[PDB]
RNA sequence: AUUAAACCUUGUACCUUUUGCAUAAUGAACUAACUAGAAAACUUCUAACUAAAAGAAUUACAGCUAGAAACCCCGAAACCAAAC
């Protein structure tokens, strides 16, 4: 067969359900949300708009965050 | 599609004329198309045979074969060549005749 | 149609008497046995309309003679055919038919030629241009579906540099031309016939021929900002003052 | 509570007295009691139509078809409609009333 | 008292109108109460069969799906085998459709297999009394009964033809080529005609839809 | 096991024509088998052979004494052909 | 599904033969063939 | 070699409701206002109702219609089945 | 047989949950709730003033008014220096 | 053919392949089942409608829409990854 749920969906139906859900409010409440770490070795792209090459015309243009490795150290 | 408004004088200035009224008594009727046109299309086939079909047959379709082929016979300078698909009662000639068989086709009062 | 009359004789048709039609299927072959066996964006697509068309579509009452003749109009008559994905840019005028259409109408074109400019004013009808936005006038030939999103009428956009000439060149009788020079201009385009010209305010109907919308203003009918109440088939005017001081921005 | 009349058959004789039978129908159903030329009136009357013809399909018992209705315009097509006998006999039923030769035999095993 | 019917819309004055005899399902014998005129463009169209012809295939095929599969020997832990689910669903013109359908309805009044009626109401509920009925009018061993509209049809109508599987009861909506064909007649009200005139000569000038309909 | 009626009904046929030419039934008149009109069968006769028949005659010429025990044995649970015979 | 028949065609041209020719479909085809 | 008993004897009823109704409402888009399509009462795998493509797009559109809920092995099975596909039609 | 209802499309407003996982996010966008409004105006229950853009959005859109849509008067300078260029 | 099973008369096994030739050469103990041509971009043909066609996105100076019409099998020496 195939699954109801993605498996993204998984972890969300184990953290509302069973020992997950009986956690404590305000500990479930910090897991759930998350924050966006500051930037620091990419910065946002100066200019909101561009030429699109394939149409020659001005679009919309994205950030792409850089990557990088955080050591467990 | 809105029906053609009445002209004081005819034909339009354009040039369309609405079918002539009293329509004739002859045993095949021309209907004009959805748009109040002539159905009459020039058609080109395999690159090199030139067409023209009447669609809107209405009557007895061999009656209309026979005056068609009188009415062409001389100007063409012999009997035309034709096709006739009873089926879909439509006509089918050789060449391209349009004007002079929708001039014709006036006379009628079609 | 004496084949109605062998129709009353014949017995009543059934499922399995269906028959496809002659040469309707074509043979195939197949390999059970050995016979198979072995082995330019910049330039506006301006779109044309031939006035003998135009006449086509006046002599047939497709479009009201009495409206002035609007885009929206053209696109509800079925006139033209304009793609949003074909990136169309622009409407034109044609002068095919300059010997064969006599008639008088007010008449709004993105492009106009300047021989049937002439033309058309010594009949009487009045010509102008004005420019709508592609994205704009995507919106224009169908208003229905943002009254479904939800958005608000919102202002005309303007040419860019390239085209703002011709649109201002008071020969061309944009909407960003000089209207002072419009009677001096009339003048010279029937001097350049002959023709006696005609005054417009003479006409009766010499108002509704001249009226006109605000560069700003997308429709003749409705000013910009404006909201429509479809559901409830009215119209819905912003209150807020903010809102006025967002459209004059 | 309703039951189902006898089925009647739908074979039809001309009468003998015809004419009788449908000048009465029109001297009732036609107040003019079947006046000049009755022959050629028309029936485009849809009330005139349907006594003239319902009274006559009881009387006479035929009834004109669905099929054919609009073809009886005129007295003369209702009358010459009429005229023409109709036989509800199967083809089988025609042979073994036909003189059966004694060398052929024939059996209805159906 | 006749019920005399004419066409809504405007007949072409070289056609003539059609006629047909309206019928009432109250009695046994109320075979005829009225006359009833029919558009010749609706009505009196040409025999064009192979579109009827088309227009079934279209109708059993565009429904097919086949779910056959078998493991090619790749898939083995077949050389031409059956390939996964695969369906038939194709679309015909609906001008075509709607002109074949057209053609139906002339080939069964034509046929005499048509029966127009004022309305379905019967006295019973028995099922015993429409196949009683149908005998005496010398109906088809199978007869199909149109509505105008689902919500509103008659019970006495439903019990009868719901117990019979030879008579099927069907809303206006509902009406197509195939059940038609296998159906040996046809009984319809007066208001369904109408409806499906409506639709079919609405067919007629058919402006390009430059939006969905909805 | 191979699917489908009509090969299994064909191997029933051919099973038929193998008794058949192994065993050839008993053999029987032909007034006991189907299709059989005396009267029928005496007209043509006659007439087959361009020859007028008395059919009264003709019957008691074919009526033999055997044939009169027969049916006599079935009435217990008529004129023979010997005076036509010796002419 | 019905090969048999298509056999007992050979078969009852082939059945005067001799050897293993007039029980041999391979061989039995053959020579009718060549005997027609 | 061929049977030598009788198969059951079998009766088919054609006026059943299934065959009887079948059809029905075919029509509803231009007898229904087109307020519902004809495609709309199509019955089948999601994927391809409404749809036709040839067995590679009809494998293409499973995979981005379910991808999310077809299994590891599955998922695996499609891929590599995919890449022979792909070159075969692509290439020869 | 009698045939069954015919099959019809639910009218009206539908609110979608937005609690629940499974509805999709784009049908829960302000897009979507002024797509509602549009289907059914009063109907749908969106308030009007909530369609117009928010002070925010106010300062946001003048910004690219003046960014990337130069008016009148600039282009008629714009064409002044591009004349004298030209001569 | 024959009165007659054999005698008399006539006739250089088969598949593939070589030259369109085998007295070459391959392959076959025999029986049963299984065992190899698959796609529509365009054209012709069948129809619908037509300066328009298509149930949204396409093309159009008779076009446009729908249908139908097509391209096999078995078999290496190898190469690489992960286990044993």
């Amino acid at each position: 067969p195939l699954h109801r749920y993605p498996v993204h969906l998984w972890q969300k139906l184990r953290l509302r359900q069973g020992i997950c859900a009986r956690l404590p409010a305000h500990f479930l409440r910090s897991l759930e949300e998350e924050r966006t770490p500051t930037p620091v070795h990419y910065k946002p792209h100066g200019t909101k708009f561009k030429i699109n090459p394939k149409n020659g015309q001005r679009e919309r243009v994205e950030d792409v965050p850089i990557p990088v490795h955080y050591p467990p150290e | 599609i809105p029906e053609p408004p009445k002209h004081k004088h005819y034909p339009t200035p354009s040039g369309w004329q609405p079918p002539r009224d009293p329509l004739p008594s002859l045993p095949y009727f021309v209907r004009r198309s959805r748009m109040h046109n002539i159905p009459v299309y020039k058609e080109i086939t395999h690159g090199n045979r030139q067409m023209t079909l009447i669609r809107k047959v209405e009557g007895d379709i061999w009656a209309l074969q026979k005056d068609v082929e009188e009415f062409l016979s001389p100007l063409l300078g012999k009997t035309p060549i034709t096709q006739v698909n009873e089926v879909t009662g439509t006509l089918r000639i050789k060449g391209y005749f349009d004007e002079q068989l929708k001039a014709w086709l006036l006379e009628k009062g079609f | 149609g004496t084949s109605l009359d062998l129709l009353r004789s014949l017995p009543r048709v059934s499922l399995a008497n269906l028959k496809p039609s002659p040469n309707s299927r074509k043979r195939e072959r197949r390999p059970r046995d050995r016979r198979r066996g072995r082995k330019h964006s910049f330039r506006h697509q301006y779109q044309p309309l031939s006035l003998r068309r135009l006449q086509y579509l006046i002599d047939l009452g497709r479009v009201d003679p009495t409206q002035p003749i609007d885009l929206t109009q053209l696109v509800n008559g079925r006139g033209v055919t304009i793609q949003p994905l074909k990136r169309d840019y622009g409407v034109q005028l044609v002068e095919e038919g300059a010997d064969t259409f006599q008639a008088k109408i007010n008449i709004e074109v993105q492009l106009a030629s300047e021989l049937a400019i002439a033309a058309i004013e010594k009949n009487g009808g009045v010509v102008t241009t004005a420019f709508y936005d592609p994205r704009s006038l995507e919106i224009l030939c169908k208003p229905i579906p943002f009254f479904l999103r939800g958005q608000p009428i919102p202002k005309r956009m303007l040419p860019p540099e390239s085209l703002v000439p011709y649109y201002t060149d008071a020969k061309n009788r944009g909407y960003l031309a000089d209207p002072a020079k419009f009677p001096e201009a009339r003048l010279e385009l029937a001097m350049k016939f002959g023709y006696v010209l005609p005054d417009i305010t003479k006409d009766e109907l010499f108002r509704m021929l001249s009226a006109r919308k605000d560069p700003r203003q997308i429709f003749f009918g409705l000013a910009p900002g404006w909201v429509v109440n479809m559901a409830d088939k009215k119209i819905l005017k912003p209150t807020d003052e903010n809102l006025l001081k967002y459209y004059s921005s | 509570v309703l039951v189902c009349p006898p089925l009647r058959s739908r074979a039809y004789t001309p009468p003998s007295d015809l004419q009788s039978r449908l000048e009465s129908h029109i001297k009732e159903v036609l107040g003019s009691s079947l006046p000049n030329n009755w022959q050629d009136i028309s029936l485009d009357d849809g009330h005139m139509k349907f006594r003239l013809l319902a009274g006559l399909a009881d009387g006479l018992g035929h009834a004109v078809p669905n099929s054919r209705l609009h073809q009886m315009c005129r007295v003369r097509d209702v009358l010459d409609f009429y005229n023409v006998p109709v036989q509800d006999k199967s083809k089988f039923d025609e042979l073994v009333a036909s003189n059966l030769p004694p060398n052929l035999k024939i059996s209805w095993s159906y | 008292d006749p019920v005399l019917r004419k066409c809504e819309l405007r007949i072409p004055v070289h056609r003539r109108p059609v006629q047909a005899w309206v019928e009432s399902l109250r009695g046994f014998e109320q075979e005829r109460i009225g006359l009833a005129e029919l558009h010749p463009d609706v009505f009196a169209t040409a025999p064009r069969l192979d579109i009827v012809h088309q227009v079934a295939i279209w109708q059993r095929n565009f429904r097919r799906i086949s779910y056959a599969n078998t493991k090619t020997r790749a898939e083995v832990s077949v050389a031409h085998g059956p390939r996964g689910p695969t369906s038939y669903y194709y679309m015909l013109p609906m001008k075509v459709r709607a002109l074949g359908l057209k053609v139906a309805l002339t080939v069964k009044l034509m046929q005499d297999d048509l029966h127009i009626v004022d309305s379905l109401e019967l006295p019973t509920a028995d099922p015993q009394y429409l196949t009683e009925l149908a005998q005496y009018r010398h109906w088809g061993s199978s007869v199909l009964l149109v509505d105008l509209t689902h919500e509103e049809m008659p019970k006495n109508v439903v019990a009868a033809t719901s117990g019979l599987n030879s008579f099927n009861l069907i809303p206006a909506v509902g009406l197509n080529v195939y059940s038609m064909l296998k159906h040996q007649t046809l009984v319809l009200t007066l208001p369904s005609v109408a409806f499906l005139e409506d639709k079919l000569l609405w067919q007629d000038s058919r402006y390009t839809p430059l939006y969905p309909f909805r | 096991v191979k699917k489908g009626f009509r090969a299994a009904f064909r191997f029933q046929k051919e099973l038929e024509r193998w008794r058949l030419l192994r065993c050839p039934p008993p053999p029987v008149r032909r007034s006991e088998k189907p299709n059989w009109d005396y009267h029928a069968e005496v007209q043509a006769f006659g007439s087959r052979l361009q020859e007028t028949f008395s059919l009264d005659l003709l019957k008691t010429a074919f009526i033999n004494s055997c044939y009169i025990k027969s049916e006599e044995a079935k009435r217990q649970s008529l004129k023979d052909n010997q005076e036509l015979f010796e002419q | 599904t019905d090969r048999y028949w298509r056999v007992q065609e050979v078969l009852k041209h082939a059945q005067h033969f001799r050897g293993r020719k007039n029980r041999c479909y391979r061989l039995a085809v053959r020579a009718v063939t060549r005997a027609f | 070699f061929v049977r030598l008993t009788l198969p059951p004897p079998k009766v088919v009823d054609r006026w059943n409701e299934k065959r009887a109704l079948f059809g029905v409402y075919d029509n509803i888009g231009i007898l229904g206002n087109f307020e519902k399509h004809p495609k709309e009462l199509i019955k089948g795998p999601v994927w391809l109702r409404g749809w036709r493509g040839n067995e590679l797009q009809r494998c293409v559109r499973k995979k981005k219609f379910v991808g999310n809920r077809m299994f590891i092995e599955d998922l695996h099975n499609l891929n590599k089945r995919i890449s022979y596909l792909y070159k075969h039609f692509n290439r020869h | 047989y009698r045939a069954p209802p015919p099959p019809r499309r639910r009218p009206g407003p539908h609110s979608p949950d937005p609690e629940n996982l499974l509805t999709p996010r784009w049908q829960l966008t302000p897009r979507y709730v002024a797509k509602q409004f549009g289907r059914h105006g009063a109907i749908s229950g969106v308030p009007p003033a909530s369609l117009w853009p928010t002070p925010e959005q106010l300062r946001e859109l003048e910004a690219e008014e003046q960014e990337w849509y130069p008016s009148l008067a600039t282009m008629q300078e714009s064409l002044r220096l591009q004349q004298q260029a030209l001569e």
